[PDB]
């Protein structure tokens, strides 16, 4: 008669998680590689999906920590001594205007808030609230996104949450200043329904709940072979 | 003047009216539903365990140095205890342990006896380790040394140092009695169940030692008994194991 | 029941050369607790009482020349032997120790070949 | 005024954070039937126990179905088992052992379940036999009786329970612990025959459920070992 | 009748130490060069091994300061201007995952506190709790691993602290700037249990009690030899 | 607003600091027998005495052992020793001195218990004799008897006890102190010889404890002298 407080729900899907992980410079280049993007979701990491697939429907606030670490670029004009880099985080609601490019419009909306980090400070975090038009995030949907039985099979428009993105403030005149994004992600005030089986086959796509077939178990030598055996001893005479 | 002890209904003793130290101050008991990180309820065997058990006798003599056992290894052999210890999985009891001298008034000596708890015990090679059979054997005494042991897997055993590593004066920080042939003939120790876990297994866990060690010589004279017997006794109290059925 | 094959005939090779024969057993043969291997190799003179080279598969008998040398882990087990002898005549066992019951070998015996 | 844990980034720290979003308003929510409180209440639901897989079954069907032969079985075993679950490879794929496998420690009873699907016609009986963790598995009837059995008969009743107890040393069982010999063991028997009048089939089968008792403890949240790939999808 | 306030076991036992001093590079090298390690014990200082020994149980809260300076470091390609050096450190409980190098993804676990500090700031510090699976530490224990009495002998698994590892987050191209960590232990509200005799011969192993035969004491000339002695004088005459 | 002492680390502060490990819950604790609430307790402890540490003895049982031997000795010293714990020889390695060898300053009074390990038919005197600090040790047993002394008879009692008492200029003594000669000394003399029957022993021991009164003081904690290696251990 010991204790359940850590099967909870709240104990058991509010552990940080790291997400994302990725890379962005800050000088000339290809401009897709001046800025980072990601579109939130919990269905590319495989460990945190196998979690949340336990239930039909979630209901959650999310909290993210972005972790940022930037080092110079080997080449040559190398900087001799640079102030300080400021970087610009913006998190953009479903249907508000995304960058194409960096130095566009979009990063100055009203409508999108936005941090400014300064190296050498605490991590940057924020938290969003539960922003849907439903009253629930669901992780299985069987159906289709029209009523003409056709379209995206699978496919909700009820669950999105918008976008990230990272960039550079300063304008870099001598050498390149390479920078690494972290995000850290965990649920708050997590409520959820309808317990299901979890899964046995392994993903294959993040979309998808498409699998390959696979053996319910692990094999055995008999059905009355009990667990390997011992040899004779002291005990056993 | 005498009193008899009736333990188990199978065993008598005889005991004068001698002082007794109860261990560091408590007295064994059974476990309360306070203190507890398991589910099943223990079994509390009581009817054979609490008896007395008497140990082989040893020889005291003028040029012996001193004896420890380890407990509870010491009674593997003994009876229902064994049984016990061999069935079950984890265990816990307090002992009483009653040791004896016969020496007439024309003999003289001084023994102290301590109950070390956790009392982990040094190699004669500090770079190798013991092995379990140097430790201690099951129910024989193990003895000291008058000088430095150079074996490998075989724990130190210069006197003044315990094998311990610590100075053997300073022993009577433990539980413990003097034993004057003088003045005194026996003593009495009851120490409870010490440990930083309520159940432990039984050969796995070393409880404590008991140590007999002289500081004054024996001496006599021709015609006399060459020795002096040494008698321990061991009676368990308050003895639990764990339970084998379902809930 | 628990039991081990031997080679599939006997030697039957030339005096003086190394020899090498395994033991299949019939299940596992070792103890993960311990990491011990409950088998020997025996050794019968015709007429007199049998004797084994090495136990344990690591661990010569106190005694043996050091021609037999005893390996194998787990299921399997073999025996080496650098120089064999004309009057090393015996039926050579694999037998095991493990648990009930304490079965034998399958026989081999060193024929002539000169 | 500033102690040496005052400027870091802790990722298992509860602190309130700035909204991202104040002035927005979110949706209330409504009555869903079916609301989650605990994980333990996804482990106390029976689930069908793949007993029989034999290398031949682990890709069919056949896994679930124990098989019980009629003709004339003098004294032969059924089936037997080793009761660790979330370790052992009977129990590991269950809802109860898939939830276990998350908990670095654990503890607790374990309900077994016996349903024998068979003609309405069929009689005979089987002895269920349980050793304790320290034993030894009964090797012939008698030694199985000699111990903890019950004799089940599929005549007057069709659904067998057994609680299989919790007694250990510690009070916290492992899900990486190598304590093979040391979990108990549950095993059946054939006291009698299965017999039939003229016109039923004589052969029929046992299914076998398993689930957790009123009482159970976890401790030491942790990965899961069943998913492999750490590579992000696409 | 003078007060004896000090030599309680709280005012006895709650001195900072330094337990650990370490050197790690911030550039190219040998990995295990850049970053620093230690798992958490008493048992390798012996001035702090003599006063935790006068007990045999006991039980306490760690605090843990460290102390980190940074300098440049000799050869071509110095760098003229650096704008800040930020170091990770990160405490791994009993069973986490440990690195076995640097830029590893042991580094972004959720499950590992983690603290990154700027330099100029004050030193930083965390407190873990008692921390164990049992009811107290012990720092002698008779006995074996396993129950075969064989294996490691006077070796308990209920006294584990963890690990802490100490990197560098910035990523260098321009030179080498090594980095030195000076770890200071204390621990809190300490209760200890069923003291013992202090100890006699000096110390060998770590890991074991072993140790050589010493004297019980310093020699002197004489059963009866006071100590010196005072020549004639006025007070003599 | 931001004073000079505002951003420092004083390795002696007591601060509170952030958890690395909060949303844990530790394990309750038990009652262990044999707390420990003062270092006092550890001093208050007879421990014997290794009086006879004469170069031969170091390394023996002997140390322990005071030798009291029989024939005729007229008027010789038994022993003799100077009071003096944590810094004389004798002292520095018992329980007491090794306690008061952690604080640079101490004081109180020592209690010191002979007993006499001899045959039970052997009988005698012994006279204890005790010099203030600035006084000289007794050279014959005339001079002891006239200063303060008392006559321990060994057929009477067999254990004799005494209370070595605390007069200073100042309130605290120093383990590092230079101030021999002005500590106080202890003498043992043959009062009479010891008588024993035909058949007893004729000679014996005696056994030294030495341990802590009830008032004792100890300020300003310092490392020990007894250990010496500042190395790290592998």
């Amino acid at each position: 008669y010991h204790s359940r407080t850590e099967s909870s729900i709240e104990n058991f899907l509010c552990r940080a998680a790291c997400v994302y992980i990725a890379t962005y410079a800050s000088a000339g280049g290809t401009p897709t590689e001046r800025y980072a993007s990601w579109r939130i979701n919990t269905r590319q990491m495989v460990q945190l999906r196998r979690k949340f697939e336990l239930f039909t429907y979630l209901r959650f606030d999310m909290e993210i920590t972005f972790v940022i670490t930037s080092t110079q670029d080997p080449g040559t004009q190398l900087a001799q001594d640079m102030p300080v880099l400021t970087h610009q985080i913006m998190y953009i609601p479903p249907g508000g205007p995304v960058p194409n490019s960096a130095t566009d419009f979009a990063w100055q909306s009203s409508t999108n808030p936005s941090i400014f980090w300064t190296e050498g400070c605490a991590p940057a975090r924020m938290s969003v609230p539960f922003i849907s038009i439903g009253n629930a995030y669901s992780n299985f949907y069987d159906g289709w996104s029209h009523f003409t039985q056709e379209g995206v099979y699978g496919f909700n428009s009820l669950n999105n949450m918008g976008h990230i993105y990272v960039r550079h403030v300063n304008e870099q005149s001598l050498g390149v200043s390479t920078s690494t994004l972290r995000v850290y992600f965990k649920p708050k005030h997590v409520r959820a329904w309808v317990p299901r089986p979890p899964r046995l086959s392994p993903y294959v796509k993040s979309s998808n709940v498409n699998f390959k077939p696979t053996a319910v178990t692990t094999e055995r030598k008999d059905i009355n072979d009990v667990g390997t055996l011992r040899p004779v001893g002291y005990t056993n005479h | 003047r005498v009193r008899s002890i009736t333990l188990g209904n199978s065993t008598i003793t005889t005991q004068e009216c001698a002082n007794v130290v109860v261990g560091y101050g408590v007295w064994p008991s059974y476990l309360q539903d306070n203190e507890a990180t398991a589910e099943d309820q223990p079994t509390q065997p009581d009817v054979a365990t609490c008896r007395f058990y008497t140990l082989d006798s040893i020889q005291w003599q003028k040029e012996s140095d001193g004896w420890w056992w380890k407990f509870p290894e010491a009674l593997k052999n003994m009876g229902l205890f064994g049984q016990n210890m061999e069935y079950h999985y984890l265990g816990r009891s307090g002992y009483t342990i009653h040791v004896q001298c016969n020496a007439s008034k024309f003999h003289q000596g001084c023994l102290l006896v301590v109950c070390v708890p956790e009392a982990e015990m040094g190699c004669s090679d500090v770079e190798r380790e013991v092995v379990a059979a140097s430790l201690s054997s099951e129910d024989t005494a193990k003895s000291f040394s008058r000088t430095e042991s150079n074996g490998q897997h075989t724990v130190q055993t210069v006197v003044y140092n315990a094998g311990m590593g610590v100075g053997v004066g300073n022993l009577t920080i433990f539980p413990h009695q003097w034993i004057n042939l003088r003045t005194n003939n026996s003593a009495t120790i009851v120490m409870p169940y010490i440990n930083s876990v309520p159940m432990d297994n039984m050969f796995r866990h070393y409880n404590f030692t008991l140590m007999i060690i002289p500081f004054a010589k024996l001496e006599y004279t021709e015609q006399a008994s060459n020795y002096v017997p040494i008698t321990v006794t061991v009676a368990p109290m308050c003895a639990e194991y764990n339970g084998l059925r379902l809930a | 029941y628990i039991e081990a094959s031997q080679s599939p005939s006997s030697l039957a090779v030339s005096v003086g050369e190394k020899v090498t024969m395994s033991c299949k057993s019939s299940q596992s043969l070792l103890y993960s607790s311990n990491q011990k291997n409950y088998l020997a190799w025996f050794q019968q003179k015709p007429g007199q009482s049998p004797k084994l080279l090495i136990y344990w598969a690591s661990t010569r008998e106190s005694g043996v020349p050091d021609r037999f040398t005893g390996s194998g882990s787990g299921t399997d087990f073999t025996l080496t032997i650098s120089s064999v002898k004309a009057e090393d005549l015996a039926v050579y066992y694999c037998q095991q120790y493990y648990s009930y019951p304490y079965t034998f070998g399958g026989g081999t015996k060193l024929k002539i070949k000169r | 005024m500033l102690t040496p844990g005052s400027n870091q980034f802790l990722t298992s720290d509860d602190f309130q954070s700035p909204s991202a979003m104040p002035q927005f308003d979110v949706t209330p929510e409504m009555k869903i039937p079916g609301e989650v409180h605990n994980l333990m209440e996804i482990a106390e639901v029976d689930s069908v126990v793949p007993v029989n897989n034999t290398k031949e079954n682990i890709n069919s069907m056949e896994a679930y179905r124990i098989p019980v032969t009629g003709g004339d079985q003098l004294h032969t075993q059924v089936f037997g088992f080793q009761m660790q679950p979330g370790l052992n490879s009977v129990f590991k794929r269950t809802l109860l052992g898939e939830i276990l496998n998350y908990y670095a420690h654990w503890s607790g009873s374990v309900k077994l379940t016996f349903v024998f699907c068979g003609s309405a016609m069929a009689t005979g009986k089987f002895l269920l036999a349980y050793s304790p963790p320290g034993a030894s598995p009964p090797q012939n009837r008698k030694q199985a009786m000699l111990g903890t059995h019950v004799i089940w008969d599929v005549g007057l009743q069709s659904s067998c329970v057994l609680c299989i107890p919790w007694i250990s040393q510690t009070h916290y069982r492992l899900v990486q612990q190598d304590e093979y010999t040391s979990a108990g063991y549950v095993t059946c028997w054939y006291q009698t025959g299965l017999i039939v009048p003229p016109g039923a089939p004589p052969s029929c089968t046992i299914l076998c459920f398993a689930s957790a008792c009123n009482d159970f403890s976890v401790r030491n949240l942790r990965d899961t070992p069943f998913i492999e790939q750490t590579q992000l999808l696409q």
